RNA sequence: UUGACCUCAAAUCAGGUAGGAGUACCCGCUGAACUUAAGCAUAUCAAUAAGCGGAGGAAAAGAAACCAACCGGGAUUGC
RNA sequence: AUAUUGGCGAGAGACCGAUAGCGAACAAGUACAGUGAUGGAAAGAUGAAAAGAACUUUGAAAAGAGAGUGAAAAAGUACGUGAAAUUGUUGAAAGGGAAGGGCAUUUGAUCAGACA
RNA sequence: GUCGAAUUUGGGUAUAGGGGCGAAAGACUAAUCGAACCAUCUAGUAGCUGGUUCCUGCCGAAGUUUCCCUCGGAUAGCAG
RNA sequence: CGUGGAGGUCAGUGACGAAGCCUAGACCGUAAGGUCGGGUCGAACGGCCUCUAGUGCAGAUCUUGGUGGUAGUAGCAAAUAUUCAAAUGAGAACUUUGAAGACUGAAGUGGGGAAAGGUUCCACGUCAACAGCAGUUGGACGUGGGUUAGUCGAUCCUAAGAGAUGGGGAAGCUCCGUUUCAAAGGCCUGAUGCAGGCCACCAUCGAAAGGGAAUCCGGUUAAGAUUCCGGAACCUGG
RNA sequence: GAAGACAUGUCAGGUGGGGAGUUU
RNA sequence: AAACUUUCAACAACGGAUCUCUUGGUUCUCGCAUCGAUGAAGAACGCAGCGAAAUGCGAUACGUAAUGUGAAUUGCAGAAUUCCGUGAAUCAUCGAAUCUUUGAACGCACAUUGCGCCCCUUGGUAUUCCAGGGGGCAUGCCUGUUUGAGCGUCAUUU
C-alpha cells in the first residue's frame, strides 16, 4: 500500500554530511552536494534563489579574516609598533 | 544649534550610544561636580568618579548623607557609597544605586594619574 | 501614445541628489582651485561659428585655437598647452 | 600575578624554556586540584602566563631570524607584507614611476608652468 | 520597500470549498504554513498600492507668484493689524514697522543683542518664546520632532557684522538678508502678518 | 669522433602567476515564456527573466576611415 | 563630469511603530518541516532601585491566610495600561412552544437643574 | 490463489521529467502523475463569482436607436 | 463629523493626575459625533486656520489571534485476568516484596544481531509538563557514571558501477573517454657519483551479509568485555 | 594492411505527427 | 416560591485588545574602496571558575604580543596588592603572534579523523623494521638553471 505501510521501510539513507558545509545534502550514489555543490570548485548558487543566497552569503559565519580589513585599510596597512609616546 | 556635520542630534543614535557605551568610555560619563569649596581650591568644576572619593549626596531622598564611595558599577551606570545601604525584610544591607551627576565630590583621591588630569584640566592644586 | 508596455518601473530614476550633486560639483570646483591655486581652472577657448544655419548666426566658443591660429599668435602649441590655451589640431 | 611580558624579554632562550616548563607543570598540578576543589580561578593566571612565555619564544626567535635575512631578497613570505593580494601585485612605486626617454624629454622641455591672470 | 510582502512562495489551493481561495503558504510544521499571503488585507502581506519613491514631492511655483507672494508678506508687517491677530506681543512697542540703528548689525555676543532688543521694546515677544516651550504631540517625537516653540521676532539687515550669530541662540528669533527675503520666514504658516525688526541700512536698501 | 643550431621532454629545480568568493554598477555570450494584438503564428513582451565567462571604486568609451553641406563643427561620457 | 537594492563610516525623513515596519525591534535566517533542492515562523514593556514578601500560621507539597518592602502588590517573576467574544459571585427585573425592535402609557430604580 | 519457483527478499549499483521505467493498468516515478517537486518570469492571463468602509440636504434615471465573430464594447436617449 | 502626521496659534491642558478603558449617569446636535460627572489608570495630550493620506468596516466560504452552544456529551469496549497480605508514601488496583490464579507455548510476550534511533543504557532525588483515569513508578524531569581489542568489525582486495589524468567537443557551467591517436615506474645490485640487467604497463573509489593473518575458558560492574583480571595459545613485521 | 581526391563546414530541393506552437 | 434562560451595575476569571515608549525597521543624501595559495567566504569540533544560546577566540583558544585612559569586573566565589602604579578593565586602539580538521584545498582518498612517499633529528644495539618530534610531496602556465631525446640538422673529423 501506498500509504502508512509504505513509510516502514524508511530506513535507508540517500543524503550525508557534507564535508565543505555538513547540510546532510551530500548524495551518496552521486557524490555531490545539491546545496554547496561539492566537491565542484564553484560554490553553488543562483539569482532566482534570493533566499538561499542569503543563507550562505558572506557575514553569515564567523569572518575570521575578513572582519579584521576594514581597520588595516583605516589604519594603511601600517607595519611595526607603537613609539610609546 | 548643532553646525558640524560629525555629530547628530539623532535620538536613536544618542540613545544607543549612551546604553552601548565601553566601560571605558562609561568613566566620562560617570563623572560629579566638586564642591563650591573644591571649585574654589583646585579651580575647577567637575571630576571623573573614583572609588576612594568622598562624595555628598544633594538629591533624592538619601539627600544630606555622604561617605567614601564603595564601587563604580559602570555597567549599571551608578555608584555605590559607603554606609547608603537599605535593609531587606532579613536585615541584609543593600547598597543604593546612586548616581553621579546627583553627588557633590567632598574629597579627591589625589593619585599621580588624577594630578595630572586636574593640572590638564587647568586646575589649581599646584 | 505611452511607451509604458515594459517593465519601467525597474528602470525609474529619481534626481534626489540634485542638491547634493550641485553641492558635491562646488566642493569639487573649490577642490581643485586649491590644487590650481595659480591658474584660473580653465583653458582659455577660440572664437567660433557653428554650422547648422538655424544657430550660425551666434558665434560660439570652440574646442581650442587652430596650429596656424597659434602660430600666428606668436607661440608654439606645445609652449600653448602649458601656458593655458586650448590647441586643436582638427 | 602572571609573568610580565618584558620582564621575560630580558630572560635568555634557555631560561624562557626553563619559565614554560614550569609554568606547565604548574598548570598540570592546578588542575589536579580542580577536580577536587569546588572552583580554582587561580587556573586562569597560569594558562596566560603559558601564553606569554610562548608568545615572547616565538618573538625572540622570529625576529632572530629576521635578522638572518636582513637585507637579503627572497625572504620568507611570513615576513613579506601582509597588505592584500590586489595591492602586492600592484607596480612598486619606482615601476609606476618608469617614463620612456621621449616622454622624459617632453616633460622636461615643455613642463607645466604657473600663470595668473593678473595683467 | 518593493521587495516586502512578497518574500514567500505562497500559492492557491483552488476552488476546493474548504477554505478561502488566498495563496497560502506553503511547507509545514512551522506555524506559518497555511497562512494567507500577497493580500493587502493579509497579515504580513504587501500593502495595497505600495507608496513609491517617484511620488511629486517638490512643487513648481512661478518666480513672479513667489515674488507676489514675498512683497505681500511683507506688506503685512507694516499693518500693525495683522501682527496682533498672529499673536505677536507688539501692543508696547512704539511704532510699525520698527526701524532701529546700523549699530544693531555690529552686535558681537548674544547678551548684547538679547538686551538690545529688549531695550527697543522687543522684550515683550522675546519672553513669549521659551514660555511655550511644551513636547510634541503624537508620534512626531520619534523623528527628532520633540519640542516646539512660538515664533519670534524676526531681525533684518544689510551687511553680517556678528548679528546673526551673536542672535543664533536665542529662541524664536530669526535673521534675514533684504536680499534673500524669505516667505516661509515672514509668514509662517500661511499667516501673515510676522512681528519683523529692522535695520536702518535694511530699511534703506529695500527701496 | 667532438662541439654547435632548431624542435620536443623531465625536474618536490631557483624566481613567479591562475582557479575561488562576492557580483547593486559595468563588459560580453547565451537566452525564453506569461501577456498584448480582446482568437494567433509576423510582431509586442525583449534584444528583458534565468544560465555562463571577465575586473575595478567606478566600469566601458575616448582622442574621427565622425557629424555636417554650414560664414563649418572638432576626444569620450552624462543632463 | 557618468551608475551603484553589494561593503565600510556617517547626516537626515510631513516614512512604519510589535497582526505595522526587512521574514527577523528578542540566542532570526533561530525554532521547526522536508532525503533533498527549499520552505520558514510565534515572541518587546514589573518597579527607580528586586527594595523579588525575611518572619507567624494552615497545608505533604504546590500554595493560601497573616506580617513586610514598594507611591502603588487595582505592579507578585502567569508582573506598564488592561477592551469585546465567553465564565463565576452579589443586587435588581422578567420568563405557559423563541428572543430581540417601533408608537403609546402604568409600576420599580436612577438622575440634572433653579427659587426680591 | 499460490507455496521448489517466471519464487520472495536485505545492501550496493544504473536508468531523472515530455524524461526514466512499465509480463502494458496512463499504471509507478518519496501519501502529489493524461506529464513529480523546489525558486524566478509572477501581484501572469477573466468578456467571470464575491467584496468595496462616516453623516445630512438637493436633484435624479434607464432596458430602446445603430454597429461590432455581436448575442462584452462604441453610439443616441433618459439625467445631472 | 472623525483619525495618523506637518506650518501657525492659544505666553493651551497636565504627577494638586496626560492618554486609554469602564461607566440602563447627565447635557448638545435630525445624524456622523462633541462635552461633563464618578471609578481605574499612570505621562503625554488638547481648541481653531491651513497642508498632508498607508484616514472611517458587518459581510468578500476576507488574513492573524482569542472564545462559546453542541458537552461534562460521543467516547477512553481488539489482543481470554486478575486477586489477597506486607512495605514506602499524605494520598496506592496500577510503585516495591510474599502468596494464589493466568498468558507468550521454541514460526514466544525469550536470548542475540544489521539498517535505524543516539545516551532512550545504569545510579540518586522529583511529580509543575507527558504515560487520552491515576500514579510514590516510568524510554519523563534535575545531577552523575558507563562503551578498555594484534586475535570481533572498519581498515586490505575486488563486481555491478563510479571516476580524474594526456587528449577529443562545447561561447560556457562543463560532456566523452579508463588504456583511446601519451616521451605515463623505479627494481636488482657493484665502485651510490657512475657501470650492467628483467616487465610491459601504467590513478582512485566502490560490500561492517563477497575473500580475509591470527584467542579460548573461568571470574568480575549499578551499568563493559572473546575488549576488564587469572590461566592457556595463535598470526604478522623484525 | 584496405581505401583514396571518393567518403568526410555553409546554403538550397525532397521526406519528416519522431518532436514543438496555434486553430477547429 | 424555588431550579434554570437573558439584560444591566460592582468585583473576579481565557484573552492581550485600546493608550504611552522602543539599542527596531524602511527611504534619501554624503565620503572611501579594502577578500583570496604570504591559504577568501563558509562549514565541523572545542575554549570561561561556575555557560546552555549569542558574540569572540583556536590547544598561546569569551584570548597571546604592542600603545592610549588610569582604578576595576560584577549574578556568586575568588583573587584584590597594580593603587603617587613599567599598571586591574567582558575598556579602547591595534602596526606583533597563535591561528585544530575541513573548505579555491593543494601527497592519494574521504559514508574512513582512512592510505602513501621524501629530508632532518631521537629511542629500541637497526641505512633496510617500528615508533616520538620538525620540514616537505596538488593541477594550468611565464623567465632563468640543470639533465636528456629527435640521420630535424651544421662544421669537425677517423
Amino acid at each position: 500500500g501506498k500509504g502508512t505501510p509504505s513509510f516502514g521501510k524508511r530506513h535507508n539513507k540517500s543524503h550525508t554530511l557534507c564535508n565543505r558545509c555538513g547540510r546532510r545534502s551530500f548524495h551518496v550514489q552521486k557524490k555531490t552536494c545539491s546545496s554547496c555543490g561539492y566537491p565542484a570548485a564553484k560554490t553553488r548558487s543562483y539569482n532566482w534563489g534570493a533566499k538561499a543566497k542569503r543563507r550562505h552569503t558572506t557575514g553569515t559565519g564567523r569572518m575570521r579574516y575578513l572582519k579584521h580589513v576594514s581597520r588595516r585599510f583605516k589604519n594603511g596597512f601600517q607595519t611595526g609598533s607603537a613609539s610609546k609616546a | 544649534a548643532k553646525q558640524s556635520l560629525d555629530v547628530s542630534s539623532d535620538r536613536r543614535k544618542a540613545r544607543k550610544a549612551y546604553f552601548t557605551a565601553p566601560s571605558s568610555q562609561r568613566r566620562v560619563l560617570l563623572s560629579a561636580p566638586l564642591s563650591k569649596e573644591l571649585r574654589a581650591q583646585y579651580g575647577i568644576k567637575a571630576l571623573p568618579i573614583r572609588r576612594d572619593d568622598e562624595v555628598l549626596v544633594v538629591r533624592g531622598s538619601k539627600k544630606g548623607q555622604e561617605g567614601k564611595i564603595s564601587s563604580v558599577y559602570r555597567l549599571k551606570f551608578a555608584v555605590q557609597v559607603d554606609k547608603v545601604t537599605k535593609e531587606k525584610v532579613n536585615g541584609a544591607s543593600v547598597p543604593i544605586n546612586l548616581h553621579p551627576s546627583k553627588l557633590v565630590i567632598t574629597k579627591l583621591h589625589l593619585d599621580k594619574d588624577r594630578k595630572a588630569l586636574i593640572q590638564r584640566k587647568g586646575g589649581k592644586l599646584e | 501614445k505611452n511607451h509604458f508596455r515594459k517593465h519601467w518601473q525597474e528602470r525609474v530614476k529619481v534626481h534626489f541628489d540634485q542638491a547634493g550633486k550641485k553641492v558635491s560639483r562646488r566642493n569639487a570646483r573649490a577642490t581643485r582651485a586649491a590644487k590650481i591655486a595659480p591658474r584660473p581652472l580653465d583653458l582659455l577657448r577660440p572664437v567660433v561659428r557653428a554650422p547648422t544655419v538655424k544657430y550660425n548666426r551666434k558665434v560660439r566658443a570652440g574646442r581650442g585655437f587652430t596650429l596656424a591660429e597659434v602660430k600666428a599668435a606668436g607661440l608654439t602649441a606645445a609652449y600653448a598647452r602649458t601656458i593655458g590655451i586650448a590647441v586643436d589640431h582638427r | 600575578a602572571g609573568v610580565k611580558a618584558y620582564e621575560l624579554r630580558t630572560k635568555s632562550k634557555e631560561q624562557l624554556a626553563s619559565q614554560l616548563v614550569d609554568l606547565k607543570k604548574e598548570l598540570a598540578e592546578l588542575k589536579v586540584q580542580k577536580l577536587s576543589r569546588p572552583s580554582l580561578p587561580k587556573i586562569k593566571t597560569v594558562r596566560k602566563s603559558i601564553a606569554c612565555v610562548l608568545t615572547v619564544i616565538n618573538e625572540q626567535q622570529r625576529e632572530a631570524v629576521r635578522q638572518l635575512y636582513k637585507g637579503k631578497k627572497y625572504q620568507p613570505k611570513d615576513l613579506r607584507a601582509k597588505k592584500t593580494r590586489a595591492l602586492r601585485r600592484a607596480l612598486t612605486k619606482f615601476e609606476a614611476s618608469q617614463v620612456t626617454e621621449k616622454q622624459r624629454k617632453k616633460q622636461i622641455a615643455f613642463p607645466q608652468r604657473k600663470y595668473a591672470i593678473k595683467a | 520597500s518593493e521587495k516586502a510582502g512578497h518574500q514567500t512562495s505562497a500559492e492557491s489551493w483552488g476552488t476546493g470549498r474548504a477554505v478561502a481561495r488566498i495563496p497560502r503558504v506553503g511547507g509545514g510544521g512551522t506555524g506559518r504554513s497555511g497562512q494567507g499571503a500577497f493580500g493587502n488585507m493579509c497579515r504580513g502581506g504587501r500593502m495595497f498600492a505600495p507608496t513609491k519613491t517617484w511620488r511629486k514631492w517638490n512643487v513648481k511655483v512661478n518666480h513672479n507668484e513667489k515674488r507676489y507672494a514675498t512683497a505681500s508678506a511683507i506688506a503685512a508687517t507694516a499693518v500693525a493689524s495683522l501682527v496682533l491677530a498672529r499673536g505677536h506681543r507688539v501692543e508696547k512697542i512704539p511704532e510699525i514697522p520698527l526701524v532701529v540703528s546700523t549699530d544693531l548689525e555690529s552686535i558681537q555676543k548674544t547678551k548684547e543683542a538679547v538686551a538690545a532688543l529688549k531695550a527697543v521694546g522687543a522684550h515683550s515677544d522675546l519672553l513669549k518664546v521659551l514660555k511655550s516651550k511644551k513636547l510634541r504631540a503624537g508620534k512626531g517625537k520619534y523623528r527628532n520632532r520633540r519640542w516646539t516653540q512660538r515664533r519670534g521676532p524676526l531681525v533684518v539687515y544689510a551687511e553680517d557684522n556678528g548679528i546673526v550669530k551673536a542672535l543664533r541662540n536665542v529662541p524664536g528669533v530669526e535673521t534675514a538678508n533684504v536680499a534673500s527675503l524669505n516667505l516661509l520666514q515672514l509668514a509662517p504658516g500661511a499667516h501673515l502678518g510676522r512681528f519683523v525688526i529692522w535695520t536702518e541700512a535694511a530699511f534703506t536698501k529695500l527701496d
